[PDB]
Protein backbone atom coordinates (compact mmCIF):
# COMPACT_ATOMS: atom_id res chain seq x y z
CA UNK A 1 0.00 0.00 0.00
CA UNK A 2 3.07 2.26 -0.17
CA UNK A 3 3.69 2.23 -3.94
CA UNK A 4 2.88 5.26 -6.07
CA UNK A 5 0.40 4.75 -8.90
CA UNK A 6 3.31 4.94 -11.36
CA UNK A 7 5.30 2.41 -9.32
CA UNK A 8 2.19 0.22 -9.21
CA UNK A 9 1.90 0.37 -13.00
CA UNK A 10 5.59 -0.40 -13.54
CA UNK A 11 5.48 -3.27 -11.03
CA UNK A 12 2.55 -4.86 -12.88
CA UNK A 13 4.15 -4.27 -16.28
CA UNK A 14 7.41 -5.93 -15.23
CA UNK A 15 5.53 -8.95 -13.85
CA UNK A 16 3.76 -9.72 -17.15
CA UNK A 17 4.12 -13.41 -18.12
CA UNK A 18 5.66 -14.47 -21.43
CA UNK A 19 3.74 -15.37 -24.58
CA UNK A 20 4.08 -19.09 -25.28
CA UNK A 21 3.88 -21.16 -28.46
CA UNK A 22 1.59 -24.13 -28.94
CA UNK A 23 -6.98 -30.32 -36.74
CA UNK A 24 -9.41 -32.78 -35.28
CA UNK A 25 -11.53 -31.76 -32.28
CA UNK A 26 -9.52 -34.08 -30.07
CA UNK A 27 -6.40 -32.39 -31.39
CA UNK A 28 -7.46 -28.74 -31.13
CA UNK A 29 -8.52 -29.05 -27.52
CA UNK A 30 -5.31 -30.93 -26.85
CA UNK A 31 -3.50 -27.79 -27.99
CA UNK A 32 -5.71 -25.50 -25.91
CA UNK A 33 -5.48 -27.50 -22.68
CA UNK A 34 -1.73 -28.05 -23.13
CA UNK A 35 -1.29 -24.31 -23.66
CA UNK A 36 -3.53 -23.50 -20.69
CA UNK A 37 -1.48 -25.77 -18.42
CA UNK A 38 1.76 -24.07 -19.43
CA UNK A 39 0.25 -20.61 -19.09
CA UNK A 40 -1.03 -21.50 -15.60
CA UNK A 41 2.51 -22.17 -14.35
CA UNK A 42 3.62 -18.72 -15.52
CA UNK A 43 0.45 -17.27 -13.95
CA UNK A 44 1.60 -18.43 -10.52
CA UNK A 45 4.85 -16.49 -10.94
CA UNK A 46 2.95 -13.38 -12.01
CA UNK A 47 0.49 -13.69 -9.12
CA UNK A 48 3.40 -13.69 -6.67
CA UNK A 49 4.49 -10.34 -8.15
CA UNK A 50 1.10 -8.59 -7.95
CA UNK A 51 1.58 -6.22 -4.99
CA UNK A 52 -0.41 -7.29 -1.93
CA UNK A 53 -0.63 -10.93 -3.02
CA UNK A 54 2.52 -12.07 -1.22
CA UNK A 55 1.08 -10.63 2.02
CA UNK A 56 -1.68 -13.25 1.97
CA UNK A 57 -1.59 -16.68 3.57
CA UNK A 58 -0.69 -19.60 1.22
CA UNK A 59 -4.25 -20.92 1.58
CA UNK A 60 -5.73 -17.55 0.63
CA UNK A 61 -3.38 -17.41 -2.36
CA UNK A 62 -4.52 -20.89 -3.37
CA UNK A 63 -8.21 -19.99 -3.04
CA UNK A 64 -7.86 -16.79 -5.10
CA UNK A 65 -5.95 -18.51 -7.91
CA UNK A 66 -8.35 -21.49 -7.91
CA UNK A 67 -11.23 -19.05 -8.35
CA UNK A 68 -9.70 -16.68 -10.91
CA UNK A 69 -7.31 -18.75 -13.04
CA UNK A 70 -9.53 -19.23 -16.08
CA UNK A 71 -10.75 -15.62 -15.97
CA UNK A 72 -7.08 -14.59 -15.99
CA UNK A 73 -6.26 -16.90 -18.93
CA UNK A 74 -9.28 -15.56 -20.74
CA UNK A 75 -8.59 -11.86 -20.31
CA UNK A 76 -4.99 -12.57 -21.35
CA UNK A 77 -6.23 -14.30 -24.50
CA UNK A 78 -8.60 -11.42 -25.32
CA UNK A 79 -5.81 -8.88 -24.81
CA UNK A 80 -3.34 -10.48 -27.20
CA UNK A 81 -6.17 -11.04 -29.71
CA UNK A 82 -7.24 -7.40 -29.60
CA UNK A 83 -5.22 -6.38 -32.69
CA UNK A 84 -6.52 -9.40 -34.67
CA UNK A 85 -10.20 -8.54 -35.31
CA UNK A 86 -12.38 -11.61 -35.77
CA UNK A 87 -9.73 -14.03 -34.51
CA UNK A 88 -8.30 -15.38 -31.27
CA UNK A 89 -4.50 -15.41 -30.95
CA UNK A 90 -4.14 -18.46 -28.70
CA UNK A 91 -0.43 -18.48 -29.55
CA UNK A 92 1.62 -16.72 -32.24
CA UNK A 93 1.40 -20.03 -34.14
CA UNK A 94 -2.27 -20.72 -33.21
CA UNK A 95 -4.45 -17.93 -34.62
CA UNK A 96 -7.99 -19.23 -34.92
CA UNK A 97 -11.21 -17.90 -36.40
CA UNK A 98 -14.68 -18.83 -35.22
CA UNK A 99 -15.34 -21.32 -38.03
CA UNK A 100 -12.41 -23.31 -36.64
CA UNK A 101 -14.19 -23.55 -33.27
CA UNK A 102 -16.54 -24.10 -28.21
CA UNK A 103 -18.21 -21.65 -30.61
CA UNK A 104 -20.36 -20.09 -27.88
CA UNK A 105 -17.23 -19.32 -25.85
CA UNK A 106 -15.25 -18.27 -28.92
CA UNK A 107 -17.92 -15.67 -29.77
CA UNK A 108 -17.96 -14.31 -26.22
CA UNK A 109 -14.17 -13.98 -26.32
CA UNK A 110 -14.32 -12.20 -29.68
CA UNK A 111 -17.00 -9.83 -28.38
CA UNK A 112 -14.76 -8.89 -25.44
CA UNK A 113 -11.83 -8.31 -27.82
CA UNK A 114 -14.11 -6.07 -29.87
CA UNK A 115 -15.19 -4.16 -26.75
CA UNK A 116 -11.57 -3.64 -25.67
CA UNK A 117 -10.69 -2.42 -29.15
CA UNK A 118 -13.61 0.03 -29.16
CA UNK A 119 -12.56 1.44 -25.78
CA UNK A 120 -8.91 1.50 -26.95
CA UNK A 121 -7.87 -0.43 -23.84
CA UNK A 122 -4.30 0.44 -22.86
CA UNK A 123 -1.71 -2.05 -21.66
CA UNK A 124 -1.40 -0.20 -18.35
CA UNK A 125 -5.17 -0.54 -17.83
CA UNK A 126 -5.13 -4.22 -18.84
CA UNK A 127 -2.58 -5.23 -16.20
CA UNK A 128 -4.64 -3.39 -13.57
CA UNK A 129 -7.79 -5.24 -14.67
CA UNK A 130 -5.97 -8.58 -14.55
CA UNK A 131 -4.80 -7.88 -10.99
CA UNK A 132 -8.35 -6.92 -9.95
CA UNK A 133 -9.64 -10.24 -11.30
CA UNK A 134 -7.10 -12.09 -9.17
CA UNK A 135 -7.96 -10.25 -5.94
CA UNK A 136 -11.71 -9.89 -6.43
CA UNK A 137 -13.03 -13.12 -7.93
CA UNK A 138 -12.57 -15.19 -4.77
CA UNK A 139 -12.87 -12.50 -2.09
CA UNK A 140 -16.57 -13.26 -1.47
CA UNK A 141 -15.98 -17.00 -0.90
CA UNK A 142 -11.45 -10.74 8.50
CA UNK A 143 -8.23 -8.73 8.59
CA UNK A 144 -7.23 -10.63 5.44
CA UNK A 145 -10.34 -9.52 3.53
CA UNK A 146 -9.68 -5.93 4.60
CA UNK A 147 -6.13 -6.17 3.24
CA UNK A 148 -7.45 -7.44 -0.10
CA UNK A 149 -9.99 -4.60 -0.28
CA UNK A 150 -7.31 -2.03 0.59
CA UNK A 151 -5.19 -3.39 -2.26
CA UNK A 152 -8.21 -3.42 -4.58
CA UNK A 153 -8.86 0.25 -3.73
CA UNK A 154 -5.21 0.99 -4.58
CA UNK A 155 -5.65 -0.62 -7.99
CA UNK A 156 -8.76 1.50 -8.58
CA UNK A 157 -6.73 4.60 -7.66
CA UNK A 158 -4.12 3.41 -10.18
CA UNK A 159 -6.70 2.97 -12.96
CA UNK A 160 -8.08 6.45 -12.20
CA UNK A 161 -4.53 7.86 -12.14
CA UNK A 162 -3.99 6.45 -15.64
CA UNK A 163 -7.15 8.04 -17.02
CA UNK A 164 -6.30 11.40 -15.43
CA UNK A 165 -2.82 11.34 -17.00
CA UNK A 166 -4.52 10.49 -20.30
CA UNK A 167 -6.48 13.76 -20.05
CA UNK A 168 -9.96 12.43 -19.30
CA UNK A 169 -12.37 14.65 -17.39
CA UNK A 170 -13.63 13.43 -14.02
CA UNK A 171 -16.94 12.41 -15.60
CA UNK A 172 -15.04 10.53 -18.32
CA UNK A 173 -12.79 8.88 -15.73
CA UNK A 174 -15.74 7.55 -13.74
CA UNK A 175 -17.56 6.39 -16.88
CA UNK A 176 -14.52 4.55 -18.21
CA UNK A 177 -13.76 2.96 -14.83
CA UNK A 178 -17.32 1.65 -14.84
CA UNK A 179 -17.08 0.40 -18.43
CA UNK A 180 -13.90 -1.49 -17.59
CA UNK A 181 -15.26 -3.11 -14.44
CA UNK A 182 -18.51 -4.16 -16.11
CA UNK A 183 -16.50 -6.20 -18.61
CA UNK A 184 -15.31 -8.30 -15.66
CA UNK A 185 -18.90 -9.55 -15.28
CA UNK A 186 -18.70 -10.85 -18.85
CA UNK A 187 -15.27 -12.41 -18.20
CA UNK A 188 -16.71 -14.17 -15.13
CA UNK A 189 -19.51 -15.50 -17.32
CA UNK A 190 -17.09 -16.82 -19.94
CA UNK A 191 -14.96 -18.50 -17.31
CA UNK A 192 -17.99 -20.26 -15.87
CA UNK A 193 -18.88 -21.54 -19.34
CA UNK A 194 -15.27 -22.55 -19.99
CA UNK A 195 -15.08 -24.40 -16.67
CA UNK A 196 -18.18 -26.34 -17.48
CA UNK A 197 -16.78 -27.27 -20.89
CA UNK A 198 -13.52 -28.37 -19.26
CA UNK A 199 -15.50 -30.58 -16.86
CA UNK A 200 -17.20 -32.23 -19.84
CA UNK A 201 -13.81 -32.93 -21.42
CA UNK A 202 -12.56 -34.46 -18.17
CA UNK A 203 -15.60 -36.75 -17.96
CA UNK A 204 -15.20 -38.27 -21.45
CA UNK A 205 -11.52 -39.11 -20.73
CA UNK A 206 -10.23 -38.37 -24.27
CA UNK A 207 -8.38 -35.04 -24.09
CA UNK A 208 -5.11 -35.27 -22.10
CA UNK A 209 -5.63 -33.06 -19.02
CA UNK A 210 -2.63 -32.29 -16.83
CA UNK A 211 -2.67 -33.05 -13.11
CA UNK A 212 -2.56 -29.31 -12.51
CA UNK A 213 -5.62 -28.52 -14.63
CA UNK A 214 -7.43 -31.51 -13.15
CA UNK A 215 -7.04 -30.11 -9.64
CA UNK A 216 -8.18 -26.68 -10.84
CA UNK A 217 -11.35 -28.32 -12.02
CA UNK A 218 -11.68 -30.22 -8.63
CA UNK A 219 -11.58 -26.82 -6.90
CA UNK A 220 -14.60 -25.74 -8.98
CA UNK B 1 -1.66 -29.97 -3.69
CA UNK B 2 0.23 -29.03 -6.88
CA UNK B 3 -0.78 -25.36 -6.67
CA UNK B 4 0.56 -25.24 -3.11
CA UNK B 5 3.88 -26.61 -4.34
CA UNK B 6 3.90 -24.14 -7.24
CA UNK B 7 3.34 -21.06 -5.02
O1 LIG C 1 -3.81 -20.71 -22.87
C1 LIG C 1 -5.19 -20.56 -23.01
C2 LIG C 1 -6.04 -21.75 -23.49
C3 LIG C 1 -7.34 -21.62 -23.62
C4 LIG C 1 -8.00 -20.28 -23.30
C5 LIG C 1 -9.53 -20.17 -23.46
N1 LIG C 1 -10.05 -21.54 -23.40
C6 LIG C 1 -11.15 -21.88 -24.30
N2 LIG C 1 -11.36 -21.03 -25.33
C7 LIG C 1 -12.43 -21.38 -26.19
CL1 LIG C 1 -12.75 -20.31 -27.56
N3 LIG C 1 -13.25 -22.49 -26.03
C8 LIG C 1 -13.04 -23.29 -25.04
S1 LIG C 1 -13.82 -24.65 -24.60
C9 LIG C 1 -12.80 -24.80 -23.37
C10 LIG C 1 -11.99 -23.98 -23.23
C11 LIG C 1 -10.99 -24.15 -22.07
C12 LIG C 1 -11.35 -24.12 -20.59
C13 LIG C 1 -10.38 -24.30 -19.69
C14 LIG C 1 -8.93 -24.58 -20.11
C15 LIG C 1 -8.62 -24.63 -21.40
C16 LIG C 1 -9.73 -24.41 -22.44
C17 LIG C 1 -11.90 -22.97 -24.09
C18 LIG C 1 -7.27 -19.26 -22.88
C19 LIG C 1 -5.76 -19.40 -22.73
Amino acid sequence: LSLTADQMVSALLDAEPPILYSFSEASMMGLLTNLADRELVHMINWAKRVPGFVDLTLHDQVHLLECAWLEILMIGLVWRSMEHPGKLLFAPNLLLDRNQGMVEIFDMLLATSSRFRMMNLQGEEFVCLKSIILLNSGVYTLEEKDHIHRVLDKITDTLIHLMAKAGLTLQQQHQRLAQLLLILSHIRHMSNKGMEHLYSMKCKNVVPLSDLLLEMLDAH
Amino acid sequence: KILHRLL
